[PDB]
């Protein structure tokens, strides 16, 4: 998934 | 000598659990490893914050997909009953313990003084991640209790990262892009997590003239997360 | 309602477990709501054969890395991978155990529809099968035999009973034709089961009813497709 | 995975 924004991975 | 022997077994199947996608194996194998007492390599850093950040993301995924169940249920659509609550509490107890087992290495066997300024703030900003985690899922008390923790680590790998490594590090840019997700998740503090993401992705803007071709992906990569972060929290 | 109630709770939970992807949970809540008793709808019999098939699945999958690695294994050649290749082995083995005993204490019968009695039956080969496909030992004749017998009788009561477009019957056959090329090699049989199914199913895809049409479709795509690489090779 | 024939459960 409900989250738009992003913490660090590679998908 | 035997616990070189050892360590090298472990990792060994900590690459072959990776292959064949098995991510809790891969973490029990790097755990292993790190109780061996060496520091570990870059490369044997990722193998465990990649093992470990895919079991508790299959939590996470899980527990959310369970939440939002847990709420349309509770509209009078009737899933009515407890068996939501009750099973997305098994799925939170189980990411709790993952999270407690995490934070347990990291505090005693991997976050030193000694040692260089990456591997430093990698763990510290593991610690941060895995404060995060648990603040995802708490209540109450507890999460006040939590998020102190989560700050208290993040600002510690931040201030070591403003010290020491350049702005382009892509740990550093890591940090603080996890580090802002926090302050806008988990904080509720929108201000300062666009403050943070603005001034880190400006001040790595500058320096990339100079940024490297091993980490020009790993930075390339952050610095857009950071961007399309900005992007959203800006509109909102 | 001691049992009727907390069989409804495990099916619930076995049903948000599913929207989870939370296979291993899956399982165990539909084992725990077969022992309870009562007979399975359809419905959640699917339920249950979901949970253990993407079960084994992730087993199966990582032992075939494994075991491949094992294979072409020469800078580093240590006992690691045998070792970690034989803890998935046992992990899938459990499951594989776990799912023909249950098969065996509750869900076989020799009453129900054919559906179900079909149903179960190719469940028993699938796991035999499974057990056949890492089984290197004295016990490799038996539990091929073993997987064979359950499909044959599957296969007996399905043409006798069923149409050709049931897709129960045609996931039997596609089954059994995998069983013959990959566990029996016997590419033959396996080629001329998949056609013989394929075929008798087309002659009657002109009156395939709507709630049937696509789960028949899908594995009538994946008979097809066995065809053509199983007899470009040969 | 490394196998291409299929079963049902790939479905
Ligand atoms: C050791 C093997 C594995 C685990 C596959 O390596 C994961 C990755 O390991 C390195 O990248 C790291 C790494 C990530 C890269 C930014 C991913 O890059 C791309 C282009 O996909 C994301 C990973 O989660 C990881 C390990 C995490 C972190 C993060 C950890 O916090 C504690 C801090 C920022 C970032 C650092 C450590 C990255 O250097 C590499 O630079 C990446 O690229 C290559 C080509 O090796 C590789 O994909
Ligand atoms: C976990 C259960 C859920 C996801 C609810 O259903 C799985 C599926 O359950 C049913 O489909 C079955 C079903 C299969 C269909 C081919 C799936 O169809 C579609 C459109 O995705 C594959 C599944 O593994 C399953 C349950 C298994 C079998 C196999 C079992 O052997 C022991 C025999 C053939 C096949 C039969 C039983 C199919 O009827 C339905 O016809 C499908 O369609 C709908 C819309 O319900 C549904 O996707
Ligand atoms: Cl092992």
């Amino acid at each position: 998934n409900y989250r738009r924004y992003k913490s660090v991975g590679i998908l | 000598g035997a616990m070189a022997m050892e360590r090298a077994s472990l990792i060994q199947k900590a690459k072959l659990a990776e292959q064949a996608e098995r991510y809790e194996d891969m973490a029990a194998f790097m755990k292993g490893a790190v109780e061996k007492g060496e520091e570990l390599s870059c490369e044997e850093r990722n193998l465990l914050s990649v093992a470990y950040k895919n079991v508790v993301g299959g939590q996470r995924a899980a527990w959310r997909v369970l939440s939002s169940i847990e709420q349309k249920s509770n509209e009078e659509g009737s899933e009515k009953g407890p068996e939501v609550r009750e099973y997305r509490e098994k799925v939170e107890t189980e990411l709790q313990g993952v999270c407690d087992t995490v934070l347990g290495l990291l505090d005693s066997h991997l976050i030193k003084e000694a040692g260089d300024a990456e591997s430093r703030v990698f763990y510290l900003k593991m610690k941060g991640d895995y404060y995060r985690y648990l603040a995802e899922v708490a209540t109450g008390d507890d999460k006040k209790r939590i998020i102190d923790s989560a700050r208290s680590a993040y600002q510690e790998a931040m201030d070591i990262s403003k010290k020491e490594m350049p702005p382009t590090n892509p740990i550093r840019l890591g940090l603080a892009l996890n580090f802002s997700v926090f302050h806008y998740e988990i904080a509720n503090s929108p201000e300062e997590a666009i403050s943070l993401a603005k001034t880190t992705f400006d001040e790595a803007m500058a320096d990339l003239h100079t940024l490297s071709e091993d980490s020009y992906k790993d930075s390339t990569l952050i610095m857009q997360l950071l961007r399309d972060n900005l992007t959203l929290w800006t509109a909102d």
